[PDB]
C-alpha cells in the first residue's frame, strides 16, 4: 500500500497500540495479541515519514485491515498471520477447479425423521489411524441399504403421481384382499425364491403372470414399484404390474436439499455449520459461457494396452495432432496392462510388477518429445480391472467398486516429464466451475445382460435402457453385495441423488452414444482400438462433442 | 440362418462346472466350426449367431490356430493329399490343412547335423540369449524372418567393483554349455512332440499343458483352455465375483 517514503523508521508498539484498540476492539472486531500487534508494526513503519499527527491514512489502513476479517471468516485472536493478510490485502489491489477422489470426497448421513443430511466427520483429520484408519466399522454394513432405501423412498414418496400410496410390508400380514403398493429390494430368499424387502419385513413374489413396464431393466438388488393382491392362505403377493421410480432433475433436487455444497467448492463444513450459496451461481454461469469455447479436454477410447506395439504408435500420431492444440484437460482411462499383475512365482522372467514398471517409462519416452502437451495440459490418470492392486486378488475380476489410485512407487518420473498429472480413483468428481462430471469405468451392459429377472411371458434402445435405469435408480450399482462388494464407508461415492450434469459411463461391451435424460447428458467412449481404427471423441462444456479417428 | 458357410452341429461335450452355474435347465451346446477370416467379417455386423439374445457363452474362444496346429498335428505332420497332384499347387499357396491331414509317429526326430549361433545381452537356427526377446525381436526386424531358438537367461546383477573377471565368468560357461543345451533341448522334444523351435527348456508347465489338453480332446470334455490369463475360461460367468470362488 505506497512506497517512496524517507525510510522506515522503527518505533515501540506501546505509542500505536491506542489507535488499532479504538478502531478494532472498541467498534468492530478484537482481541489484537501482543504478537499480532507487533507484527502490525512493521508495515505501518513502512510509510511512517510524517505520521501520527498526519491525517486518513492511519484509519484507512486499519479500516483495510478489518476489510480482510469481515470477509474471511478467520477467527478472533490476531496472530503471526497479521502480515499474511495483509499480503492478500496487496494481492487484492482459470482457476477454482478441481478433482475430487473417492477418499477425500466429503461424507454427509441423512435423518429420514428430520428429512435433512447431517454431516459425518471425517476419521482421518481428527483420528490417529497411523496403522488402522481406513477400516470401516461393523455398524455401517446395517445401514449400508437402509440408507439407499431412505433416499429412494423420500423421492418416491414426494412425486407428483404419488400422494395409491406405498404401504409398509408388515401392514399386509392380516389383510386378504385389496390391492398395495410396495416399494423395496427384489431379491431371493435363502430357500430360492424371489422376495421384496423393506425396512419394515419382507414377503415373497409371485412372477406367474406378471406383465412389466418396458423400457428399462430389472436385475435383482434394486428398488421396485409393484403392484398386487396378498393371499394370507400362503404368504404371497400376486404380482399384476412393475416399474421403475421415476427420476428427479437435479434443479427440483436441490430446492429440497438447500443449496448445500456437497461438492462444495466454494467453501468446506465441519460439524458446526454448513455452507450455502445462491448469488456466485449466476455470476459463474455468465462465466461459463462468457466466449471460454477455447477450453477443450478430452477423453480417449478406454482400455488402451501400453504393452502392444500398435496401440502406442497410435497414441503417439495421437499426441502428435494434441500438440498442436493441447487439450485442457487429457484424461487416460481403462487398463493400462493386457493381463493382470499378480503374485508372479516364476523368476525366470522378468516381474510382472518390473514390467508394470517398465511399461510405465515408456509413457516419459513418448510424452517428453511433445514439450507444448506437458506445458500446457493437465492429466488425468483413470485405473482399470488389471492395475497393479486389485489383480493382485481379483486376477482380473472386478470387485471392489472404490478403487485406489496408481502406487506412486511404480511411476515416480512421469510427474517430472508431464507438468500436471493427477492419479485418480475409479469413481471421481471433476468439479469445473458450476459443472459436476462423474468418471465412472466398468463394464455395465454385459452384467444388465447377464442377470435379468427373465419374465414368463436398434441396438442403440439397450443404451438408452441403461441410461434409463442408472439415472432413475440413483445409484452407479444397482447390484447386491454378492455381485459386487462395496467398501461400507464410501458407499456415498456411487449414489447419484443429485443428477450430475456431465456423465463419462465407458463401457466396451456397449457402443458409443451421446444421450440426454432429465437434466444431464451421458457420453460413451469406449474400445480405443476397433476394427484397425483408433478413436478419441472431445467434449466441449458448451455442450457440443466431436469424434476424432486416426487409423 | 444358414447366411454363414460353417458347420453346425448339436453336440453333448462335458462342461466344466463353475459354482455358480449350477441349474442344468437342458441340453443344447452346439459345435461351431467357421474360418477366422470370415469370423472377423461377422464381428462387424450387428446381427449374427454368435451376438444376439439368449446367450449363454463362448467356450474356447481363447486358442489361437498355433495351438490347435501344434495340439493337433505336432511334431511329424505328414501329407496324405492324393486325389489331383496338388503337391505344386499346395507348396505355391497356403496348404489348407482340415481336409487333409495324419501325424506319423515321431519315434525319431532328427539325427542332428546343422549349424548353431549365438546372441546374447548383458544389460540357420540361431539361439537367442537375451533379457528381453521382444524388443531384440521388434528393433531388428530382419531378426523375425530366421529361425530362433529362445532360450532367456535374465536379471544380470554386478557387484558394481572389478567386474570384468565376473563379466568373463558368466561369459565362459554360456559360451560352454552349447552342446549341452542342444542335447537337451532334443531330448525333451523327442518325448514331446512338441516342435524344438517352439518348446523351451525351463518351460515345464507347457509339457503338462498340451498333454493334458491333447488326451482330454481324445475325450468329449471341453478344454476351458485360457491364454496369458491367470483364470479359466468359462465362458465369461468368470469375470464376476462369487463368494464361493472367493
Amino acid at each position: 500500500f505506497g512506497s517512496g517514503n524517507v525510510l522506515p523508521v522503527k518505533i515501540q508498539p506501546p505509542l500505536l497500540r491506542p489507535l488499532a484498540y479504538r478502531v478494532l476492539s472498541r467498534k468492530y472486531g478484537l482481541s489484537i495479541k501482543s504478537d499480532g500487534l507487533s507484527a502490525l508494526a512493521e508495515f505501518v513503519g513502512t510509510n511512517i515519514g510524517a505520521n501520527w499527527r498526519q491525517g486518513p491514512a492511519t484509519i484507512k489502513f486499519l479500516e483495510q485491515f478489518a476489510a480482510v476479517w469481515k470477509q474471511q471468516e478467520r477467527g478472533l485472536f490476531i496472530d503471526q498471520s497479521g502480515v499474511k493478510e495483509v499480503i492478500q490485502e496487496m494481492k487484492e489491489r482459470r482457476d477454482y477447479f478441481k478433482v475430487i477422489n473417492a477418499s477425500q470426497q466429503q461424507r454427509f448421513s441423512y435423518n429420514p425423521h428430520k428429512m435433512q443430511f447431517i454431516f459425518v466427520p471425517n476419521k482421518k483429520q481428527n483420528g490417529l489411524g497411523g496403522i488402522a484408519g481406513f477400516l470401516p466399522d461393523i455398524e455401517d454394513k446395517v445401514q449400508m441399504f437402509l440408507t439407499r432405501y431412505y433416499l429412494t423412498n423420500d423421492r418416491v414418496m414426494r412425486n407428483e403421481n404419488f400422494q395409491m400410496s406405498i404401504t409398509p410390508i408388515k401392514n399386509l400380514l392380516g389383510r386378504d384382499a385389496q390391492n398395495f403398493l410396495l416399494l423395496g429390494l427384489l431379491n431371493k430368499n435363502f430357500k430360492g425364491n424371489w422376495s421384496l424387502e423393506d425396512p419394515s419385513g419382507s414377503v415373497e413374489i409371485d412372477i406367474s403372470q406378471t406383465i412389466p413396464t418396458q423400457g428399462h431393466y430389472y436385475v435383482p438388488g434394486c428398488m421396485v414399484l409393484v403392484e398386487g393382491i396378498y393371499y394370507s392362505v400362503g404368504n404371497k403377493f400376486h404380482v399384476t404390474s412393475m416399474t421403475l421410480p421415476p427420476g428427479e432433475r437435479r434443479e427440483i433436487t436441490l430446492e429440497t436439499i438447500g443449496n448445500l455444497d456437497l461438492l462444495g467448492i466454494h467453501g468446506i463444513s465441519n460439524n458446526n455449520f454448513i455452507a450455502r450459496l445462491d448469488k456466485d451461481l449466476k455470476i459463474r454461469l455468465h462465466l461459463l459461457e462468457k466466449e471460454l469455447t477455447d477450453h477443450k479436454f478430452v477423453i480417449l477410447g478406454a482400455n488402451l494396452f501400453l504393452d502392444d506395439l500398435k496401440i502406442m504408435t497410435a497414441l503417439s500420431k495421437i499426441l502428435q495432432k494434441l500438440n498442436d492444440d493441447p487439450p485442457t484437460l487429457l484424461i487416460w482411462q481403462g487398463s493400462f496392462t493386457s493381463v493382470p499383475v499378480f503374485a508372479s512365482m516364476s523368476s525366470r522372467n522378468i516381474s510382472s510388477s518390473t514390467q508394470f514398471k517398465n511399461n510405465f517409462d515408456a509413457l516419459a519416452t513418448l510424452l517428453s518429445r511433445f514439450d507444448n502437451l506437458t506445458e500446457n495440459t493437465t492429466m488425468i490418470f483413470i485405473p482399470g480391472p488389471n492395475d497393479l492392486w486389485g489383480s493382485m486378488v481379483s486376477l482380473g475380476a472386478s470387485g471392489t467398486l472404490p478403487q485406489d489410485p496408481i502406487p506412486s512407487a511404480f511411476t515416480k518420473k512421469i510427474n517430472k516429464v508431464c507438468k500436471n498429472v493427477v492419479w485418480s480413483s475409479n469413481p471421481t468428481r471433476i468439479a469445473y466451475l458450476s459443472q459436476e462430471i462423474v468418471i465412472f469405468r466398468d463394464d455395465l451392459s454385459g452384467r444388465f445382460k447377464r442377470h435379468r429377472l427373465e419374465f414368463p411371458f436398434q441396438k442403440v434402445q439397450e443404451t438408452r435402457k441403461l441410461v434409463k435405469t442408472i439415472l432413475d435408480q440413483g445409484h452407479l450399482s444397482p447390484f447386491l453385495d454378492s455381485l459386487r462388494p462395496i467398501s461400507w464407508d464410501l458407499d456415498h461415492t456411487l449414489t447419484l441423488c443429485p443428477i450430475p450434469s456431465t456423465m463419462v459411463l465407458c463401457d466396451t461391451t456397449s457402443a458409443q452414444f451421446d444421450l440426454t435424460y432429465n437434466g444431464c447428458k451421458v457420453i460413451n467412449p469406449g474400445s480405443f482400438i476397433h476394427n484397425r481404427r483408433a478413436r478419441y471423441m472431445e467434449y466441449v462444456p458448451s455442450s457440443k462433442k466431436t469424434i476424432q479417428e486416426e487409423i | 440362418q444358414k447366411i454363414k458357410n460353417c458347420l453346425i452341429e448339436k453336440s453333448s461335450a462335458s462342461l466344466p462346472n463353475n459354482p455358480k452355474t449350477s441349474n442344468p435347465a437342458g441340453g443344447q451346446l452346439f459345435k461351431i466350426t467357421l474360418p477366422e477370416s470370415v469370423f472377423l467379417e461377422e464381428k462387424e455386423n450387428c446381427t449374427s449367431i454368435f451376438n444376439d439374445e439368449n446367450v449363454l457363452g463362448v467356450f474356447e474362444g481363447t486358442i489361437t490356430p498355433h495351438q490347435r496346429a501344434i495340439m493337433d498335428l505336432g511334431a511329424s505332420v505328414t501329407f496324405r493329399s492324393k486325389a489331383m497332384g496338388a503337391l505344386g499347387k499346395g507348396i505355391q499357396q497356403g496348404f489348407e490343412m482340415k481336409d487333409l491331414s495324419m501325424a506319423e509317429n515321431e519315434r525319431y526326430l532328427s539325427g542332428f547335423s546343422m549349424d548353431i549361433g549365438y546372441l546374447l545381452h548383458f544389460p540357420f537356427l540361431l539361439l537367442l540369449q537375451s533379457p528381453f526377446i521382444t524388443k531384440l525381436l521388434g528393433t531388428i526386424r530382419l531378426l523375425n524372418q530366421m529361425p530362433i531358438v529362445k532360450l532367456s537367461l535374465n536379471e544380470v546383477l554386478l557387484p558394481q567393483l572389478n567386474w570384468q573377471p565376473t563379466l568373463l565368468k558368466k561369459l565362459v560357461n554360456h559360451v560352454l554349455s552349447s552342446g549341452s543345451w542342444i542335447s537337451h533341448l532334443i531330448k525333451l522334444s523327442q518325448y514331446s512332440n512338441i516342435p524344438i523351435c517352439n518348446l523351451r527348456l525351463d518351460s515345464m508347465d507347457y509339457i503338462i499343458d498340451v498333454l493334458y489338453a491333447r488326451k482330454l480332446k481324445k475325450e468329449n470334455i471341453v478344454l476351458w483352455w485360457n491364454e496369458k490369463a491367470p483364470l479359466p475360461d468359462h465362458g465369461g460367468i468368470q469375470n464376476d465375483f462369487d463368494l464361493n470362488t472367493s
